[PDB]
């Protein structure tokens, strides 16, 4: 097996600039006077794209910022200028030796302004409280940088058990996260307190963001 | 245009079998080289196996880690690509791409889940806003412990696409759950009907949830 | 010469 190891894992660059990122096979992979390295695209919820072949050579309809250069043991994938549709993850692929083998990917973030985020706070639907739980939602929407916390209340009383949090990958037009934040509990537990909020701290906002309701305000 | 659509994954126990299939237009297949390539978090991506030419012998070669396990095979006539796994393991376990012109061309995928675990449908539940601002308003739709990966969820049957995040699924409890949400105008809702349409095809469901408001 | 049923990013051949 050609091993091929990618460098950075991540990095994160502002429009207009020059994204470089290599790749380096652990034997030669070139083949009759061409080098046998490509490079493809994964693009959220997406198959790979490829974009680069014969280490250097564009692929069809391919934008012309996307450019890639090397030979022998190094390679690289240069983006310059980086657009807004470039956040993916990118991995290079060698085609000489069987098996055909693919570095682990290197994900592109796309830097833009800073933004805070939109906080909705959404209780138990109807349907959920007759099936016999409770899952309390919170939606952080449309927001940079990627780190955010999150901190559920329970009548003012922290809570920490039950909160599972998932993140959106980069938007591909405005750059930007979103996560979703939810508590999730018995009908009983449920029921017991009364106001349930969700606190959103944040880069950007000076003071946390706070969302509540109180259970039975209507 | 090339068009390259995998069926045949789902659910299955392990030592069992599954046979997954390929329909590729749009290129000369008879003289295309096809591949079966799959992805995991683990494992990253794996080329699992090849397929050369009718010129080149219909020549297959595979990953040592299946190796008389998978079978890969083809119908230049039916223009379609097979892919027979037997003894199939938990490390199978992934989606699996098929591949044209070695890896030109990718379809989107067919998801295999090698697990003794049993399937288990989405429970959907609609969110509407707090009972009582307006410029905007943001509607939600969780769902919540389903099994196997994946479910597909859109809004108004692919209309609303703008102002939507879906959130990746996450294990909770052995078992996944994932939320959308999407954001409108109070011009737009509660005027006009807005219906979260989930399905999951493991176990056969589609349900479509129009969002309620919260009537005291 | 040229590839095709190979791709442009298949092996290469003689």
């Amino acid at each position: 097996d050609i091993v091929l190891t990618q460098s950075p894992a991540s990095l994160a660059v502002s429009l207009g600039q020059r994204a470089t990122i290599s790749c380096r096979a652990s034997e030669s992979v070139d083949n009759y006077g061409i080098s046998s390295m490509n490079w493809f695209q994964q693009k959220a919820g997406q198959p790979p794209k490829f974009l680069i072949y014969a280490a250097s050579k564009q692929g069809s309809g391919v934008p012309a910022r996307f450019s890639g250069s090397g030979s022998g043991t190094d390679f690289s994938l240069i983006i310059h200028p980086v657009e807004e549709d470039d956040t993916a993850v990118y991995f290079c692929q060698q085609s000489k030796g069987v098996p055909y083998t693919f570095g682990g990917g290197t994900k592109l973030e796309i830097k833009r302004a800073d933004a805070a985020p939109t906080v909705s706070i959404f209780p138990p639907s109807s349907e959920q409280l007759t099936s016999g739980g409770a899952s309390v939602v919170c939606f952080l929407n449309n927001f940079y940088p990627k780190d955010i916390n999150v901190k559920w209340k329970i009548d003012g009383s922290e809570r920490q058990n039950g909160v599972l949090n998932s993140w959106t990958d980069q938007d591909s037009k405005d750059s930007t996260y979103s996560m979703s934040s939810t508590l999730t509990l018995t009908k009983d537990e449920y029921e017991r307190h009364n106001s349930y909020t969700c606190e959103a701290t944040h880069k950007t906002s000076t003071s946390p963001i706070v969302k509540s309701f109180n259970r039975n305000e209507c | 245009e090339v068009k390259l659509e995998e069926s045949g994954g789902g659910l299955v126990q392990p030592g069992g079998s599954m046979k997954l299939s390929c329909a590729a237009s749009g290129f000369t297949f008879s003289d295309a080289w096809m591949d079966w390539v799959r992805q995991s978090p683990e494992k990253g991506l794996e080329w699992v196996a090849e397929i050369r030419n009718k010129v080149n012998n219909h020549a297959t070669n595979y990953a040592e880690s299946v190796k008389g396990r998978f079978t890969i095979s083809r119908d230049d006539s039916r223009s379609v690509v097979y892919l027979q796994m037997n003894n199939l393991k938990p490390e199978d376990t992934g989606i699996y791409y098929c591949t044209g012109l070695t890896f030109d061309y990718w379809g989107q995928g067919t998801t295999l889940t090698v697990s003794s675990a049993k399937t288990t449908a989405p429970s959907v539940y609609p969110l509407a806003p707090v009972c009582g601002t307006g410029s905007s308003v943001t509607l939600g739709c969780l769902v919540k412990g389903y099994f196997p990966e994946p479910v597909t969820l859109t809004w108004n049957s692919g209309s609303l696409s703008s102002g939507v995040h879906t959130f990746p699924a996450l294990l909770l409890s052995g078992l996944y759950t994932l939320s959308s949400s999407v954001t409108v105008t109070s011009n737009t809702w509660p005027s006009q009907t807005i219906t979260c349409n989930v399905a999951h095809p493991a176990s056969s469901t589609k349900v479509d949830k129009k969002i309620e408001p919260r009537g005291p | 010469g040229p590839p095709g049923g190979r791709g442009l990013t298949g092996p290469i051949g003689p």
